[PDB]
Protein backbone atom coordinates (compact mmCIF):
# COMPACT_ATOMS: atom_id res chain seq x y z
CA UNK A 1 0.00 0.00 0.00
CA UNK A 2 1.39 3.25 -0.90
CA UNK A 3 0.41 7.09 -0.64
CA UNK A 4 2.64 9.43 -3.15
CA UNK A 5 4.95 12.20 -2.02
CA UNK A 6 6.19 14.37 -4.03
CA UNK A 7 4.38 14.01 -7.54
CA UNK A 8 4.81 15.38 -11.21
CA UNK A 9 1.28 16.65 -12.76
CA UNK A 10 0.73 16.50 -16.15
CA UNK A 11 1.76 15.47 -20.02
CA UNK A 12 0.39 16.66 -23.00
CA UNK A 13 1.01 14.66 -26.27
CA UNK A 14 -0.36 14.03 -29.77
CA UNK A 15 0.61 13.18 -33.16
CA UNK A 16 1.76 15.26 -36.82
CA UNK A 17 2.41 13.89 -40.09
CA UNK A 18 6.44 13.56 -39.20
CA UNK A 19 6.61 12.18 -35.77
CA UNK A 20 5.04 13.51 -32.37
CA UNK A 21 5.43 16.22 -29.94
CA UNK A 22 5.75 15.14 -26.32
CA UNK A 23 5.87 18.56 -23.40
CA UNK A 24 5.18 18.78 -19.52
CA UNK A 25 5.89 21.31 -17.31
CA UNK A 26 9.03 21.05 -14.52
CA UNK A 27 7.67 20.83 -10.75
CA UNK A 28 8.27 18.29 -8.20
CA UNK A 29 5.05 18.93 -5.91
CA UNK A 30 4.89 17.77 -2.54
CA UNK A 31 1.48 18.68 -1.72
CA UNK A 32 0.26 22.42 -0.95
CA UNK A 33 4.36 23.45 -0.88
CA UNK A 34 5.96 23.36 -4.83
CA UNK A 35 9.23 22.17 -3.27
CA UNK A 36 11.64 21.28 -6.53
CA UNK A 37 11.80 23.02 -9.42
CA UNK A 38 13.59 22.23 -12.86
CA UNK A 39 12.66 18.75 -12.32
CA UNK A 40 13.09 17.14 -15.83
CA UNK A 41 10.14 14.99 -16.66
CA UNK A 42 11.69 13.47 -20.19
CA UNK A 43 14.10 10.94 -20.41
CA UNK A 44 15.22 10.66 -23.87
CA UNK A 45 15.62 6.79 -24.92
CA UNK A 46 18.06 6.13 -27.38
CA UNK A 47 17.08 9.36 -30.08
CA UNK A 48 14.41 7.96 -31.57
CA UNK A 49 12.19 8.37 -28.27
CA UNK A 50 11.30 10.30 -25.09
CA UNK A 51 9.51 9.02 -22.38
CA UNK A 52 7.25 11.29 -20.15
CA UNK A 53 6.44 10.64 -16.56
CA UNK A 54 4.06 12.55 -14.46
CA UNK A 55 3.48 11.45 -11.24
CA UNK A 56 5.85 9.98 -8.14
CA UNK A 57 9.06 11.44 -8.41
CA UNK A 58 10.52 8.90 -6.38
CA UNK A 59 9.50 5.89 -9.34
CA UNK A 60 10.61 8.37 -11.97
CA UNK A 61 14.16 8.40 -11.37
CA UNK A 62 13.75 4.45 -10.78
CA UNK A 63 12.54 3.94 -14.29
CA UNK A 64 15.16 6.61 -15.29
CA UNK A 65 18.31 4.37 -14.50
CA UNK A 66 16.02 1.13 -16.41
CA UNK A 67 15.82 2.26 -19.16
CA UNK A 68 19.15 3.77 -19.48
CA UNK A 69 19.97 0.26 -18.71
CA UNK A 70 17.76 -0.99 -21.40
CA UNK A 71 19.91 0.68 -24.09
CA UNK A 72 23.21 -0.77 -21.90
CA UNK A 73 22.10 -4.23 -22.60
CA UNK A 74 20.57 -3.38 -26.29
CA UNK A 75 24.82 -3.24 -26.33
CA UNK A 76 25.08 -6.17 -24.87
CA UNK A 77 25.39 -9.64 -26.35
CA UNK A 78 26.01 -8.34 -30.06
CA UNK A 79 27.85 -7.22 -32.37
CA UNK A 80 26.02 -4.08 -33.25
CA UNK A 81 22.57 -3.09 -32.21
CA UNK A 82 22.25 0.84 -32.06
CA UNK A 83 21.20 0.56 -35.82
CA UNK A 84 21.45 -2.95 -36.72
CA UNK A 85 18.86 -4.33 -34.42
CA UNK A 86 17.92 -0.55 -33.86
CA UNK A 87 15.85 0.60 -30.88
CA UNK A 88 12.15 0.99 -31.03
CA UNK A 89 9.27 2.36 -29.05
CA UNK A 90 7.68 -0.50 -28.57
CA UNK A 91 10.15 -2.29 -26.36
CA UNK A 92 9.96 0.23 -23.73
CA UNK A 93 6.40 1.00 -23.99
CA UNK A 94 5.50 -3.39 -22.97
CA UNK A 95 9.14 -3.52 -20.48
CA UNK A 96 7.06 -0.68 -18.94
CA UNK A 97 3.55 -2.65 -19.33
CA UNK A 98 4.83 -5.68 -17.62
CA UNK A 99 7.06 -3.96 -14.72
CA UNK A 100 4.60 -1.81 -13.42
CA UNK A 101 1.72 -4.26 -13.69
CA UNK A 102 3.29 -6.79 -11.70
CA UNK A 103 4.42 -4.56 -8.97
CA UNK A 104 0.43 -3.65 -8.43
CA UNK A 105 -0.33 -7.37 -7.97
CA UNK A 106 2.43 -7.69 -5.28
CA UNK A 107 0.42 -4.65 -3.82
CA UNK A 108 3.44 -1.76 -3.98
CA UNK A 109 3.35 -0.23 -7.30
CA UNK A 110 5.28 1.95 -9.70
CA UNK A 111 3.26 4.85 -9.37
CA UNK A 112 3.68 6.98 -13.01
CA UNK A 113 1.32 7.90 -15.26
CA UNK A 114 3.38 7.50 -18.54
CA UNK A 115 3.43 8.53 -21.94
CA UNK A 116 6.03 6.86 -24.42
CA UNK A 117 6.34 9.15 -27.34
CA UNK A 118 8.50 9.00 -30.45
CA UNK A 119 8.88 7.34 -34.23
CA UNK A 120 9.63 3.75 -35.06
CA UNK A 121 12.35 2.14 -37.32
CA UNK A 122 9.70 1.91 -39.59
CA UNK A 123 8.41 5.93 -38.93
CA UNK A 124 5.49 5.01 -37.69
CA UNK A 125 4.04 7.68 -34.65
CA UNK A 126 4.27 5.72 -31.77
CA UNK A 127 1.63 7.13 -28.91
CA UNK A 128 0.51 5.19 -25.87
CA UNK A 129 -0.23 5.46 -22.07
CA UNK A 130 0.52 3.37 -19.21
CA UNK A 131 0.23 3.48 -15.72
CA UNK A 132 0.47 2.24 -12.36
CA UNK A 133 -2.91 0.07 -12.79
CA UNK A 134 -2.07 -1.84 -15.70
CA UNK A 135 -4.08 0.50 -18.35
CA UNK A 136 -2.82 0.74 -21.93
CA UNK A 137 -4.55 2.75 -24.65
CA UNK A 138 -2.77 4.27 -28.11
CA UNK A 139 -4.89 7.48 -29.47
CA UNK A 140 -4.52 10.28 -31.83
CA UNK A 141 -4.27 12.80 -29.01
CA UNK A 142 -2.81 11.79 -25.55
CA UNK A 143 -2.85 13.69 -22.38
CA UNK A 144 -2.11 12.38 -18.04
CA UNK A 145 -3.31 13.02 -15.19
CA UNK A 146 -5.37 16.46 -14.82
CA UNK A 147 -4.40 17.43 -18.52
CA UNK A 148 -6.43 14.13 -19.58
CA UNK A 149 -9.31 15.92 -18.22
CA UNK A 150 -8.74 19.91 -19.26
CA UNK A 151 -5.93 20.20 -21.80
CA UNK A 152 -7.08 16.93 -24.54
CA UNK A 153 -10.52 18.31 -25.50
CA UNK A 154 -8.41 21.19 -27.06
CA UNK A 155 -6.25 18.79 -28.70
CA UNK A 156 -9.20 16.58 -30.23
CA UNK A 157 -10.17 19.18 -32.20
CA UNK A 158 -6.87 19.44 -33.94
CA UNK A 159 -7.02 15.67 -34.46
CA UNK A 160 -10.46 14.58 -34.14
CA UNK A 161 -9.71 10.59 -35.80
CA UNK A 162 -6.90 8.35 -36.47
CA UNK A 163 -6.93 9.17 -40.24
CA UNK A 164 -6.81 13.27 -39.54
CA UNK A 165 -3.00 12.64 -38.58
CA UNK A 166 -1.59 14.01 -42.00
CA UNK A 167 -3.55 16.80 -41.86
CA UNK A 168 -1.76 18.44 -38.99
CA UNK A 169 1.91 19.72 -40.07
CA UNK A 170 4.63 20.30 -36.94
CA UNK A 171 4.11 23.60 -36.53
CA UNK A 172 0.50 23.29 -36.27
CA UNK A 173 0.97 20.50 -33.29
CA UNK A 174 3.51 23.01 -31.80
CA UNK A 175 1.04 25.80 -31.75
CA UNK A 176 -1.34 23.57 -30.35
CA UNK A 177 0.89 22.38 -27.63
CA UNK A 178 1.66 25.68 -26.13
CA UNK A 179 -2.04 26.49 -26.01
CA UNK A 180 -2.89 23.35 -24.34
CA UNK A 181 0.11 24.86 -21.99
CA UNK A 182 -1.28 28.08 -21.51
CA UNK A 183 -4.52 25.95 -20.24
CA UNK A 184 -2.51 23.93 -17.90
CA UNK A 185 -0.67 26.64 -16.74
CA UNK A 186 -3.82 28.91 -15.94
CA UNK A 187 -6.20 26.62 -14.47
CA UNK A 188 -4.10 24.05 -12.39
CA UNK A 189 -2.51 24.87 -9.49
CA UNK A 190 0.21 22.23 -9.58
CA UNK A 191 1.30 23.38 -12.96
CA UNK A 192 4.16 25.58 -13.45
CA UNK A 193 5.16 28.21 -16.03
CA UNK A 194 8.22 26.56 -17.12
CA UNK A 195 8.03 23.43 -19.68
CA UNK A 196 9.73 21.54 -21.36
CA UNK A 197 9.06 20.22 -25.22
CA UNK A 198 10.65 17.00 -27.23
CA UNK A 199 10.31 17.19 -30.93
CA UNK A 200 10.87 13.83 -32.25
CA UNK A 201 11.05 13.52 -35.72
CA UNK A 202 11.67 10.47 -38.51
CA UNK A 203 13.37 12.63 -41.07
CA UNK A 204 15.44 15.40 -38.58
CA UNK A 205 16.13 13.45 -34.98
CA UNK A 206 15.80 14.68 -31.69
CA UNK A 207 15.40 18.24 -30.79
CA UNK A 208 15.00 18.87 -27.39
CA UNK A 209 14.43 22.51 -26.05
CA UNK A 210 14.82 23.28 -22.33
CA UNK A 211 12.96 25.89 -19.90
CA UNK A 212 10.33 27.64 -22.88
CA UNK A 213 8.20 30.34 -21.28
CA UNK A 214 4.67 30.61 -21.59
CA UNK A 215 4.00 33.92 -23.63
CA UNK A 216 0.54 35.83 -24.58
CA UNK A 217 -0.20 35.75 -20.61
CA UNK A 218 -3.83 37.73 -20.55
CA UNK A 219 -4.16 38.94 -17.28
CA UNK A 220 -5.66 42.70 -18.46
CA UNK A 221 -9.42 41.72 -17.99
CA UNK A 222 -8.62 41.58 -14.30
CA UNK A 223 -8.46 44.85 -13.34
CA UNK A 224 -12.36 45.56 -14.48
CA UNK A 225 -13.39 42.48 -12.38
CA UNK A 226 -14.34 43.93 -9.02
CA UNK A 227 -15.90 42.06 -5.77
CA UNK A 228 -16.34 38.71 -4.97
CA UNK A 229 -19.60 39.47 -7.58
CA UNK A 230 -21.29 41.83 -5.78
CA UNK A 231 -19.12 45.08 -5.04
CA UNK A 232 -21.38 47.72 -3.08
CA UNK B 1 52.37 -35.38 -13.07
CA UNK B 2 50.55 -37.36 -10.52
CA UNK B 3 48.93 -36.17 -6.83
CA UNK B 4 47.63 -32.31 -5.70
CA UNK B 5 46.18 -32.32 -9.27
CA UNK B 6 43.21 -33.74 -9.73
CA UNK B 7 41.64 -30.87 -7.57
CA UNK B 8 42.27 -27.06 -7.56
CA UNK B 9 42.78 -26.49 -4.46
CA UNK B 10 45.12 -29.24 -2.82
CA UNK B 11 48.96 -27.77 -2.46
CA UNK B 12 51.81 -29.35 -3.00
CA UNK B 13 55.01 -29.47 -1.35
CA UNK B 14 56.05 -27.06 -3.41
CA UNK B 15 52.99 -24.39 -2.98
CA UNK B 16 51.73 -24.54 -6.47
CA UNK B 17 48.30 -25.99 -7.78
CA UNK B 18 48.60 -28.07 -10.99
CA UNK B 19 45.75 -27.53 -12.53
CA UNK B 20 45.40 -23.77 -12.08
CA UNK B 21 48.73 -23.49 -14.15
CA UNK B 22 46.91 -25.95 -17.04
CA UNK B 23 44.20 -23.33 -16.91
CA UNK B 24 47.15 -20.85 -18.07
CA UNK B 25 48.26 -23.21 -20.69
CA UNK B 26 44.82 -23.06 -21.91
CA UNK B 27 45.20 -19.57 -22.52
CA UNK B 28 48.15 -20.47 -24.55
CA UNK B 29 46.51 -22.21 -27.27
CA UNK B 30 43.60 -19.19 -28.07
CA UNK B 31 44.33 -16.15 -30.48
CA UNK B 32 46.88 -13.59 -29.96
CA UNK B 33 45.15 -10.71 -28.23
CA UNK B 34 46.95 -7.51 -27.08
CA UNK B 35 45.74 -4.20 -25.24
CA UNK B 36 47.70 -0.77 -25.62
CA UNK B 37 47.16 1.85 -22.76
CA UNK B 38 47.52 5.33 -23.94
CA UNK B 39 47.61 8.52 -21.59
CA UNK B 40 43.98 9.51 -22.84
CA UNK B 41 42.66 6.28 -24.04
CA UNK B 42 42.96 2.92 -24.37
CA UNK B 43 43.23 0.44 -27.92
CA UNK B 44 42.03 -3.16 -28.33
CA UNK B 45 43.04 -5.43 -31.32
CA UNK B 46 42.42 -9.11 -32.09
CA UNK B 47 43.56 -11.90 -34.22
CA UNK B 48 40.12 -13.73 -34.89
CA UNK B 49 41.11 -16.93 -37.18
CA UNK B 50 39.75 -17.35 -40.30
CA UNK B 51 39.00 -20.87 -39.87
CA UNK B 52 37.09 -21.23 -43.67
CA UNK B 53 35.76 -18.86 -46.55
CA UNK B 54 32.58 -20.18 -45.06
CA UNK B 55 32.58 -18.43 -41.84
CA UNK B 56 31.35 -14.53 -41.60
CA UNK B 57 34.47 -12.21 -40.26
CA UNK B 58 34.11 -9.08 -38.41
CA UNK B 59 30.43 -10.19 -36.83
CA UNK B 60 31.74 -12.53 -34.55
CA UNK B 61 34.29 -10.69 -32.45
CA UNK B 62 36.34 -11.75 -29.40
CA UNK B 63 35.70 -7.68 -28.51
CA UNK B 64 32.54 -7.20 -25.77
CA UNK B 65 31.43 -4.32 -23.85
CA UNK B 66 30.81 -3.90 -20.26
CA UNK B 67 28.85 -1.05 -18.95
CA UNK B 68 29.22 1.20 -22.57
CA UNK B 69 32.70 2.60 -21.25
CA UNK B 70 34.65 -0.33 -20.51
CA UNK B 71 36.66 -2.59 -23.24
CA UNK B 72 37.10 -6.40 -23.02
CA UNK B 73 38.90 -8.89 -25.21
CA UNK B 74 39.50 -12.19 -24.14
CA UNK B 75 42.21 -14.89 -24.94
CA UNK B 76 41.64 -18.79 -24.25
CA UNK B 77 38.43 -20.94 -24.84
CA UNK B 78 35.86 -19.23 -26.27
CA UNK B 79 32.35 -19.51 -24.63
CA UNK B 80 34.32 -19.61 -21.24
CA UNK B 81 35.57 -16.20 -22.37
CA UNK B 82 32.00 -15.06 -22.85
CA UNK B 83 30.86 -16.51 -19.59
CA UNK B 84 33.62 -14.61 -17.23
CA UNK B 85 32.34 -11.10 -19.35
CA UNK B 86 28.87 -11.57 -18.33
CA UNK B 87 29.54 -12.04 -14.40
CA UNK B 88 31.13 -8.37 -15.33
CA UNK B 89 27.92 -6.76 -17.55
CA UNK B 90 25.95 -7.94 -14.08
CA UNK B 91 28.51 -6.02 -11.76
CA UNK B 92 28.22 -3.05 -13.93
CA UNK B 93 24.55 -2.69 -14.11
CA UNK B 94 24.35 -3.70 -10.26
CA UNK B 95 27.06 -0.47 -9.76
CA UNK B 96 25.19 1.75 -11.66
CA UNK B 97 22.10 1.48 -9.80
CA UNK B 98 22.86 1.71 -6.58
CA UNK B 99 25.77 4.87 -6.22
CA UNK B 100 24.35 5.95 -9.86
CA UNK B 101 27.92 6.83 -10.92
CA UNK B 102 29.75 4.32 -13.74
CA UNK B 103 32.18 1.56 -12.00
CA UNK B 104 35.40 3.02 -11.40
CA UNK B 105 38.06 1.15 -13.29
CA UNK B 106 40.23 0.24 -10.00
CA UNK B 107 37.26 -0.95 -8.44
CA UNK B 108 36.13 -3.52 -11.50
CA UNK B 109 39.51 -5.18 -11.30
CA UNK B 110 39.15 -5.92 -7.66
CA UNK B 111 35.35 -7.57 -8.31
CA UNK B 112 36.44 -9.72 -10.82
CA UNK B 113 38.99 -10.99 -9.71
CA UNK B 114 37.76 -11.96 -6.84
CA UNK B 115 35.02 -14.84 -8.71
CA UNK B 116 37.88 -16.04 -10.59
CA UNK B 117 39.16 -16.82 -6.92
CA UNK B 118 35.88 -18.32 -5.54
CA UNK B 119 36.39 -21.17 -8.39
CA UNK B 120 40.04 -21.79 -7.35
CA UNK B 121 38.86 -21.82 -4.22
CA UNK B 122 36.71 -24.91 -3.96
CA UNK B 123 38.12 -28.53 -5.00
CA UNK B 124 34.98 -28.84 -6.42
CA UNK B 125 34.42 -26.28 -9.29
CA UNK B 126 36.39 -25.86 -12.22
CA UNK B 127 38.63 -22.36 -12.55
CA UNK B 128 38.23 -20.31 -15.64
CA UNK B 129 40.10 -21.06 -18.28
CA UNK B 130 40.87 -17.48 -19.60
CA UNK B 131 42.93 -13.97 -19.19
CA UNK B 132 40.31 -10.85 -19.92
CA UNK B 133 42.24 -7.88 -20.67
CA UNK B 134 40.11 -4.88 -19.83
CA UNK B 135 40.26 -0.98 -19.34
CA UNK B 136 38.52 2.19 -20.84
CA UNK B 137 38.42 5.65 -19.78
CA UNK B 138 36.38 6.85 -16.54
CA UNK B 139 36.19 10.07 -14.41
CA UNK B 140 39.71 9.24 -13.08
CA UNK B 141 41.31 8.78 -16.49
CA UNK B 142 41.76 5.52 -18.74
CA UNK B 143 44.19 2.40 -16.93
CA UNK B 144 44.45 -0.99 -17.96
CA UNK B 145 44.38 -4.01 -16.17
CA UNK B 146 44.78 -8.08 -17.76
CA UNK B 147 43.15 -10.72 -15.40
CA UNK B 148 44.99 -13.93 -15.49
CA UNK B 149 43.04 -17.33 -14.77
CA UNK B 150 45.32 -17.89 -11.63
CA UNK B 151 43.34 -15.02 -10.04
CA UNK B 152 45.52 -12.35 -10.61
CA UNK B 153 45.86 -8.68 -11.75
CA UNK B 154 47.96 -5.60 -12.42
CA UNK B 155 48.26 -2.43 -14.17
CA UNK B 156 50.02 -2.37 -17.34
CA UNK B 157 51.25 -0.09 -20.11
CA UNK B 158 50.81 -2.81 -22.28
CA UNK B 159 49.56 -6.37 -22.17
CA UNK B 160 49.23 -9.21 -24.58
CA UNK B 161 48.27 -12.88 -24.43
CA UNK B 162 47.41 -15.87 -26.64
CA UNK B 163 50.40 -17.66 -28.53
CA UNK B 164 52.39 -14.94 -30.55
CA UNK B 165 52.31 -13.38 -27.21
CA UNK B 166 56.15 -13.48 -27.15
CA UNK B 167 56.19 -11.35 -30.20
CA UNK B 168 53.24 -9.06 -29.54
CA UNK B 169 55.53 -7.99 -25.96
CA UNK B 170 58.39 -7.17 -27.49
CA UNK B 171 56.84 -5.09 -29.79
CA UNK B 172 54.95 -3.20 -26.73
CA UNK B 173 58.56 -3.62 -25.04
CA UNK B 174 59.59 -0.92 -28.07
CA UNK B 175 56.16 0.83 -27.32
CA UNK B 176 56.87 1.74 -23.99
CA UNK B 177 60.87 2.70 -24.51
CA UNK B 178 60.15 4.87 -27.10
CA UNK B 179 57.13 6.77 -25.87
CA UNK B 180 57.20 6.56 -21.83
CA UNK B 181 53.61 8.21 -22.22
CA UNK B 182 52.77 5.02 -23.83
CA UNK B 183 51.73 6.94 -27.10
CA UNK B 184 48.54 9.27 -28.15
CA UNK B 185 45.39 7.47 -29.40
CA UNK B 186 45.34 7.93 -32.85
CA UNK B 187 48.59 6.58 -33.73
CA UNK B 188 48.09 3.69 -30.96
CA UNK B 189 45.41 2.26 -33.43
CA UNK B 190 47.58 1.92 -36.76
CA UNK B 191 49.96 0.10 -33.74
CA UNK B 192 47.81 -2.02 -32.42
CA UNK B 193 47.18 -3.43 -35.56
CA UNK B 194 51.10 -3.88 -36.35
CA UNK B 195 51.35 -5.67 -33.32
CA UNK B 196 49.05 -8.45 -34.41
CA UNK B 197 50.27 -8.54 -38.30
CA UNK B 198 53.80 -9.64 -37.05
CA UNK B 199 52.43 -11.86 -34.00
CA UNK B 200 50.29 -13.49 -36.57
CA UNK B 201 53.41 -15.23 -38.13
CA UNK B 202 53.01 -18.22 -35.65
CA UNK B 203 49.52 -18.47 -36.90
CA UNK B 204 50.56 -18.75 -40.00
CA UNK B 205 48.83 -21.57 -41.54
CA UNK B 206 45.44 -19.47 -41.51
CA UNK B 207 44.24 -16.31 -42.38
CA UNK B 208 43.18 -13.59 -39.78
CA UNK B 209 40.55 -11.21 -39.51
CA UNK B 210 41.29 -8.02 -37.34
CA UNK B 211 38.78 -6.00 -35.95
CA UNK B 212 39.62 -3.29 -33.81
CA UNK B 213 37.92 -1.28 -31.05
CA UNK B 214 38.93 1.61 -28.66
CA UNK B 215 37.67 3.86 -26.22
CA UNK B 216 39.09 7.48 -25.58
CA UNK B 217 38.62 10.59 -23.61
CA UNK B 218 37.79 12.95 -26.64
CA UNK B 219 37.73 11.33 -29.59
CA UNK B 220 35.30 8.26 -28.42
CA UNK B 221 34.06 10.88 -25.72
CA UNK B 222 35.00 8.63 -22.64
CA UNK B 223 33.21 5.60 -24.13
CA UNK B 224 33.60 2.46 -25.65
CA UNK B 225 32.84 2.46 -29.57
CA UNK B 226 34.35 0.12 -32.78
CA UNK B 227 36.80 1.65 -35.02
CA UNK B 228 35.93 1.06 -38.67
CA UNK B 229 35.79 2.61 -41.67
CA UNK B 230 39.08 4.97 -43.15
CA UNK B 231 40.85 4.79 -39.27
CA UNK B 232 40.44 0.72 -40.02
CA UNK B 233 41.81 1.32 -43.37
CA UNK B 234 44.84 2.79 -42.55
CA UNK B 235 45.62 0.62 -39.17
CA UNK B 236 45.98 -2.06 -41.94
CA UNK B 237 48.29 0.09 -44.28
CA UNK B 238 50.37 0.78 -42.08
CA UNK B 239 50.71 -2.68 -40.51
CA UNK B 240 51.09 -3.85 -43.70
CA UNK B 241 53.86 -1.53 -45.00
CA UNK B 242 55.99 -2.22 -41.81
CA UNK B 243 55.62 -6.28 -41.90
CA UNK B 244 56.81 -6.05 -45.67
Amino acid sequence: TQQPIVTGTSVISMKYDNGVIIAADNLGSYGSLLRFNGVERLIPVGDNTVVGISGDISDMQHIERLLKDLVTENAYDNPLADAEEALEPSYIFEYLATVMYQRRSKMNPLWNAIIVAGVQSNGDQFLRYVNLLGVTYSSPTLATGFGAHMANPLLRKVVDRESDIPKTTVQVAEEAIVNAMRVLYYRDARSSRNFSLAIIDKNTGLTFKKNLQVENMKWDFAKDIKGYGTQK
Amino acid sequence: GTGYDLSNSVFSPDGRNFQVEYAVKAVENGTTSIGIKCNDGVVFAVEKLITSKLLVPQKNVKIQVVDRHIGCVYSGLIPDGRHLVNRGREEAASFKKLYKTPIPIPAFADRLGQYVQAHTLYNSVRPFGVSTIFGGVDKNGAHLYMLEPSGSYWGYKGAATGKGRQSAKAELEKLVDHHPEGLSAREAVKQAAKIIYLAHEDNKEKDFELEISWCSLSETNGLHKFVKGDLLQEAIDFAQKEIN
